[PDB]
């Protein structure tokens, strides 16, 4: 499986899940890109771009390769949201406040021709704009949440609405559906999650949705909903702006128990403390802030100007040494205390300057051990390598690549221990 | 060396006299 | 190993003493020279007949599929039941896999270095394969295929 | 036509103007390498009729 | 109708002659010319004379900057008053 | 309809085009028929060129995209000569028409908006 | 003091020196352009966030 | 009466006479292709129209490393109806050849007629994005010029230069901002295209805005290094 | 080029001398052109020859 992400720039960056690095930045041709959605069978992904257009880029023949296939017929409205019906139609909602339906059909005379447009009825003192579109397969419909704050249900043939709801106050931002499309959930900016249902026999026979219920859980607003349903479990996950994500049950959304996964999770840590000289060190993006204590007083602050990454692993042993390491490059520091102030300096070793460090540890104040993301461990004395015992790839190691990578490396005075997320652990004597 | 420099200068002067202008440039 | 190539001097199969490691060593050692040509000279040339119409239908149905002179060469390409072949097109690879010999062939892999190097050093194969300047025949082929692709 | 010209036709041009000058060899090479646009048979027939008229 | 035909004929006369005049004229480009380097020491070390291997006015002139080895108007009559006069005459026409 | 009629405007673009063709007709800024359209192209006065994608045979207006291309004038195909003739406001089918240049009209902003949309569609 | 040191910091950070009619720019590092995706466009992102924190919905 | 002057490159001349002009020395004399004028001084010379060809516009805009020398092989992508490819055949002369490419049919017929006129032009009328159908014909070009309008410009250039370019080779692109993006500023679009070529192994050397000739068109000159 | 020209030019095509003289002199333009010798214009009579 592959992971395509997209930021504010004009490329689609396809990640490499083995080492957690960008496998390839495919530059899409036309303009700043606003949205992305793959089709069924995961063969062709559509990107909707601020010039007003929609590009189809297709994946075929292994990862790491994306060739530009088609630019559909274009307009002058920037495309905010895309969806795929099938291998047949590309549905887009665009900032004119209107929804267009393009034909994406291999071997047809209509392909790349926008052949339906519908319009969301405007607001008054604003420029309305459609935020979220979704295709419902069973009931052959397209639903959309729009900046009037509303939810509309069009049907695909005749491209015409059956239902409209003034659901909530300010603009809708997300939509999700079921497997069989009995429930469609909408997520506003007014913190509410609305549930529209169709489950009864009469409502299914007459296509009538009902505004079944609503629930607010969040603090600021909502920005993403994804639902998953299978014989194991049935939950939708909604995450927003207040740095958290809540989890609800799908079929019992009015009755079920919600759970609020917090802001912070301490797996990839950001704070260490050395009892020698009694000092805490925290690190965030280009900031190494050090306090000493005994009350607490700040000493250090280290913007690393050259790098622009998150310093993912920094470590200081018992003493005056410090190291900082990113998946691109690293740096090593020596501190000299002059009192309440310290003076840092940057040393030089081309080995650490070229290598990437997933997991750094110290042996003593001279030698450190490095686990590099390609499963490669090194020792330096401030190119001494040591081998590993190989793991055999099963189907999970084929699909999810990073399982065989080393998760943790814990060091004693001399001896060390390796742990890889397949469930395997090893003891290393250096 | 200086002879070559002078020759280059002479050729440059010829080219300048071919393609030059005063206020004719702005005109 | 064998490699098939198509030029306006005919259809040439070149031998390669074994691939991918050879590709890497080729491009890193800059084997764009007659030294690499004499390391890997030739397996079997096939000059065509002097029939411009036959060449026309030939390279047209080469752009489409596999041709009959290609059949008359693929009857004797093989040394074993399976011999690795380097082809310059994926559809042609599927064609030569699905025709009547059924041996092993890699598609258009990383071997653009091989194809480009032999395209460059084919002037040094003018004393080897075609003792003539084939550019005039290439020009005639191009003008004739132009007059055929256009209606005319 | 510039194509149906063999070595017997080369000796036929030698029976015509001159082969010791090599013009027959020059025109047979240019005919074998020619890029001139081929014409229809009725065009060639009418060109032959016109050339016959001029020769007479 | 006859008046408008006459004016239209005169307009097409002048349009075709303006096309031919601008076709036989020649202008000087005024465009942005960037040069990509790889090291900032060389970027600070840049000099157009040192780059194109030319001199002053050859650097400032666009359509021809011949190198010093390429280098290493008496033919035209009165080059200080006449040539520019005829060029400006054609431009004014 | 006819696959040689390449840029074929949709419902919204065709509605905008036929509205501006109606406004241009009532301003008398519109030259109708393929011969008058070709004349406007040769004089060099067309803002843009509308054609009808269902004229049989199609070549009698296929001669126009060549001059439109070589003189950098936008052209588009709306899909019905009957509707185009009724937009231009004459009792016949009209297969081609041209909106002509005059920078003092009261429909200039509409003409430039539609012309920009056509330029985007050809680009 | 602080303003001029920030200005010479930006002067050292910049890359495009103008030399008369020409312009001299350099190319970045392939390691950065390979292991990092390009930065977002601040004006477009600012447009989306302005419309979300629009002054017509009485947020806060 | 007319005076010739060499250019910074070979095969490009400048007439200083009654009017200053940019000319090219004819390989074929006395026959005009698109009705351009000419000058005899005695051998023949042919005017190059910088408005009507995007290459001579970059010439008059000033360009240090133009890779077209006489005895070389040049591949022209986007040779529509034949004007500038006739000019580059004229400047390469008999030793160098030019592989012209085009897809369409009326410019195709005009290009075929002109290639019947000239010997160094060898014409292809195939899809420029599918390089195999002239891979069977073309061998190891020295430099590529390209002036296309499909927005996958870096894509087709990467393909054709991986298949045909000599190492340490030259590649010249014309880029049309109003066709590739048409909303953002042309400088930003050209910088994005420069990044695309730098990704696809074209080490760029310079770019140039064809200001008085075309709207928002640029030329990018780069080299091809250590690739395939 | 003949297809690119409009229809009125194809009518006028022959009588260009009288055409341009009448245009620059503000007289009436000729009406036949080179089409006079076609059979239909050979069957018409006068104003019908013009039409």
């Amino acid at each position: 499986l592959r992971l395509f992400s997209i930021g504010g720039s004009t490329v689609v960056t396809e990640w490499d899940l083995a080492t957690g690095l960008p496998l390839r930045n495919y530059d899409c041709n036309s303009g700043v890109i606003w949205s992305i959605s793959i089709n069924d069978s995961q063969d062709k992904l559509s990107v909707g771009c601020d010039n007003g257009t929609v590009v189809l880029i297709d994946i075929s023949g292994g990862p790491g390769v994306l060739e530009h296939d088609t630019i559909l017929m274009r307009q002058e409205a920037r495309v905010l949201t895309l969806a795929w019906k099938k291998d047949d139609f590309v549905i887009g909602g665009c900032s004119d406040g209107r929804i267009r339906i393009w034909s994406a059909q291999k071997n047809d005379e209509n392909m790349g021709r926008l052949l339906h447009t519908m319009k969301v009825d405007k607001a008054k003192k604003e420029s309305t704009l459609v935020w979220s579109v979704i295709y419902l397969p069973r009931t052959d419909q397209i639903a959309s949440g729009d900046s009037t704050g509303s939810i509309k249900f069009w049907d695909f043939q005749f491209a015409t609405l059956n239902q409209s709801f003034k659901a909530h106050d300010a603009d809708v931002l997300c939509l999700t559906t079921d497997t069989d499309n009995n429930y469609v959930f909408s997520a506003g900016v007014d913190r509410k999650i609305f549930q529209f249902s169709q489950n009864t026999n009469k409502s299914q026979k007459n296509n009538r949705w009902v505004n079944s219920s609503n629930r607010l859980l969040h603090g600021n607003d909502i920005r993403a909903i994804c639902a998953y349903q299978s014989k194991g479990a049935d939950f939708l996950v909604s995450g927003g702006v207040e740095k958290t994500l809540v989890i609800n049950s799908l079929t019992s959304f009015s009755n079920g128990n919600y759970r609020k996964m917090p802001t912070v999770e301490p797996y990839s840590k950001n704070v260490l403390v050395n009892k020698e000289q009694r000092l805490v060190v925290s690190w965030s993006e280009s900031t190494v802030k050090i306090w000493t204590m005994g009350n607490y007083k700040l000493v250090c602050k280290l913007t690393l100007k050259d790098d622009q990454n998150i310093s993912t692993c920094s470590l200081s042993p018992d003493g005056q040494v410090l190291v900082v390491g990113r998946p691109s490059t690293t740096k090593v520091f020596h501190l000299q205390p002059v009192g309440n102030k310290l003076k840092v300096t940057k040393l030089d070793n081309d080995l650490l300057l070229r290598t990437s460090t997933k997991l750094v540890k110290f042996i003593d104040n001279s030698k450190i051990v490095i686990c590099s993301c390609e499963d490669d461990v090194f020792i330096v004395d401030l190119p001494q390598e040591v081998e590993l015992l190989e793991v055999t790839s099963t189907k999970s190691s084929i699909k999810v690549p990073y399982i065989n990578r080393i998760n943790h490396l814990e060091v004693d005075q001399n001896i060390a221990v390796i742990s890889r997320g397949c469930g395997v652990v090893d003891i290393l004597d250096l | 060396r200086k002879y070559l420099n002078k020759l280059i200068k002479r050729n440059s002067q010829n080219l300048r006299s071919w393609d030059l202008e005063e206020e004719v440039r702005d005109e | 190993a064998y490699v098939l190539t198509e030029t306006s001097a005919g259809y040439a199969l070149l031998k390669a003493s074994d691939k991918i490691y050879k590709s890497s060593s080729l491009i890193q050692d800059l084997d764009s020279s007659d030294k690499v040509l004499k390391e890997f000279k030739i397996a079997a040339f096939s000059k065509f007949n002097s029939a411009a119409n036959a060449l026309e239908e030939a390279n047209s149905i080469i752009e489409g599929k596999v041709s009959s002179q290609l059949e008359k060469l693929l009857e004797e390409i093989k040394k074993d039941k399976k011999s690795t072949l380097i082809v310059s097109e994926t559809k042609l690879a599927n064609a030569i896999n699905k025709l009547g010999l059924n041996f092993n062939v890699v598609s258009d892999a990383v071997t653009l270095d091989i194809y480009r190097a032999i395209k460059e050093y084919l002037p040094e194969l003018l004393p080897g394969m075609s003792d003539n300047d084939l550019s005039k025949m290439s020009l005639g082929l191009a003008h004739s295929i132009g007059r055929h692709k256009l209606k005319f | 036509d510039k194509a149906s010209l063999n070595d017997d036709s080369l000796h036929d041009l030698a029976a015509l103007l001159n082969e010791d000058s090599g013009i027959a060899q020059r025109v047979i090479d240019n005919a074998r390498i020619s890029m001139g646009q081929d014409i229809s048979e009725t065009d060639m027939e009418n060109v032959c009729v016109f050339a016959q008229r001029v020769a007479s | 109708t006859q008046d408008s035909n006459y004016v239209r004929t005169l307009r097409q006369i002048e349009l075709k002659k303006l096309e031919k005049g601008a076709k036989q004229l020649m202008f000087k480009s005024s465009g942005n010319h960037t040069i990509f380097v790889d090291s900032r020491e060389k970027m600070n070390e840049f000099t157009p004379e040192k780059f194109f291997n030319t001199t002053s006015e050859m650097v400032n002139r666009s359509e021809n900057r011949l190198t010093k080895d390429q280098l290493a108007n008496a033919s035209s009559i009165m080059p200080k008053e006449s040539l520019d006069k005829k060029k400006l005459k054609k431009f004014k026409q | 309809p006819n696959p040689k009629a390449f840029p074929l405007a949709d419902a919204a673009l065709t509605q905008q085009i036929l509205d501006v063709v109606q406004q241009a007709a009532n301003l008398r800024q519109l030259k109708k028929g393929a011969n008058e359209a070709t004349k406007t192209l040769n004089r060099g006065i067309s803002e843009f060129i509308i054609m009808a994608a269902d004229c049989e045979p199609i070549e009698i207006l296929l001669h126009l995209p060549l001059l439109c291309e070589d003189k950098n004038v936008p052209y588009v195909f709306v899909p019905s000569r009957v509707a185009l003739g009724r937009a231009c406001g004459v009792s016949r089918p009209v297969i081609a028409a041209s909106i002509t240049t005059n920078d003092a009209s009261a429909i200039k902003t509409q003409i430039y908006a539609v012309k920009d949309k056509i330029e985007t569609l050809l680009i | 003091i602080k303003t001029k040191k920030r200005k010479t910091l930006k002067n050292l950070r910049k890359d495009s020196v103008k030399r008369g009619k020409f312009r001299v720019q350099l190319l970045s590092t392939t390691q950065d352009s390979k292991t990092l995706p390009p930065k977002k466009e601040s004006s477009i992102i600012r447009s989306k966030d302005r419309w979300l924190n629009r002054k017509a919905l009485n947020k806060g | 009466k007319v005076v010739i002057e060499p250019h910074r490159h070979a095969g490009v001349y400048i007439a200083r006479g009654k009017e200053d002009l940019l000319v090219t020395k004819n390989m074929a004399p006395g026959e005009s292709v698109y009705g351009e004028k000419r000058i005899s001084v005695k051998v023949e010379y042919r005017v190059w129209n910088p408005f009507r060809s995007k290459l001579a516009a970059g010439i008059m805009g000033g360009l240090d490393e133009l890779f077209i020398a006489p005895g070389k092989k040049v591949l022209y992508l986007g040779a529509a109806s034949g004007t500038s490819v006739s000019h580059v055949s004229d400047v390469v002369g008999p030793e160098g050849v030019v592989y012209a490419v085009e897809f369409s049919h009326r410019p195709g017929r005009e290009l075929i007629s002109m290639a019947k006129k000239r010997p160094n032009i060898i014409p292809i009328i195939e899809d420029a994005r599918h390089p195999q159908k002239y891979r069977m014909l073309i061998g190891m070009v020295d430099c590529v010029f390209a002036d296309v309008a499909q927005p996958d410009q870096a894509r087709i250039i990467a393909l054709n230069s991986h298949m045909f370019l000599k190492d340490q080779g030259g590649v010249v692109i014309s880029i049309k901002a109003n066709c590739i993006d048409s909303t953002v500023d042309a400088e930003t679009v050209f910088a994005r295209e420069v990044q695309k070529l730098r990704e696809e192994r074209i080490k760029p050397l310079e770019q140039l805005t064809l200001e008085p000739y075309e709207r928002d068109h640029c030329i990018v000159v780069g080299r091809y290094m250590r690739s395939g | 080029s003949l297809a690119k020209s409009p229809a009125s030019t194809i009518q006028i095509l022959g009588a260009e001398k009288a055409l341009f003289r009448a245009l620059k002199t503000k007289h009436d333009t000729p009406k036949y052109g080179l089409l006079y010798h076609a059979s239909l214009v050979g069957q018409a009579t006068g104003k019908n020859k013009g039409k």
